[PDB]
């Protein structure tokens, strides 16, 4: 027995999500391990990901909520802060994590990242450069990848 | 440092249980009765599509902490 506090907290967030569903996202375990969740979010409106369905994985550590969950995209996405393995560069998942944060807030932050990328802290520098210098080319590719992979 | 398992149903929120590997399925069914009011002889417990039999224990089924069981009425 190692993760009692994590599991109690993970269970509370799960039931909190069920009592008050998020507008733009869903999250919960799809298998038989409470440490491993799947999540889905809508690409935000006024963004090139609008209308896409993006699936994510959530892996809670056994010392959650003191350490952040490991969150990654399974759906392919064209984005300066998300690489081809689905890894996400997001501050609240690295060192701005606080135990007061929840999966609910993480999903909101990921949605905010899709609306407004952080090209000065990129995971894919070449995509960040296109975002910075040719916005419409980035918008075109992001839209095309939303149709190809998230629809 | 304690063990927790979970019980998924079609109609109720995820149930959390506090258990030990030596607990038997009857014990788990008994704890389900306290939290949901469902009698043990009416409960069928499933882990990884395997039927859970009352005489066994959780360590028999390799149910670790954080495992999610399925509950259906019988």
């Amino acid at each position: 027995p190692l993760g009692s506090m994590a599991l109690k907290r993970i269970h509370k967030e799960l039931n909190d999500l069920a009592r008050d569903p998020p507008a733009q996202s869903r999250a919960g375990p799809v298998g038989d391990d409470m440490f491993h969740w799947q999540a889905t979010i809508m690409g935000p409106n006024d963004s090139p990901y609008q209308g896409g369905v993006f699936f994510l994985t959530i892996h809670f550590p056994t010392d959650y909520p003191f350490k952040p969950p490991k969150v990654a995209f399974t759906t392919r996405i064209y984005h300066p802060n998300i690489n081809s393995n689905g890894s996400i560069c997001l501050d609240i998942l690295r060192s701005q994590w606080s135990p007061a944060l929840t999966i609910s807030k993480v999903l909101l932050s990921i949605s905010s990242l899709l609306s407004d990328p952080n090209p000065d802290d990129p995971l894919v520098p070449e995509i960040a450069r296109i975002y910075k210098t040719d916005r419409e080319k980035y918008n075109r590719i992001a839209r095309e990848w939303t149709q190809k992979y998230a629809m | 440092d304690k063990m927790h398992i979970f019980v998924r149903t079609a109609t109720l929120l995820m149930i959390i249980l506090e258990v030990e590997p030596s607990d038997t399925i009857e014990n788990v069914k008994a704890k389900i009765q306290d939290k949901e009011g469902i009698p043990p002889d009416q409960q069928s417990l499933v882990f990884r599509r395997k039927q859970l039999e009352d005489g066994r224990t959780l360590s028999d089924y390799n149910i670790r902490t954080g495992s999610i069981l399925e509950l259906v009425l019988r």
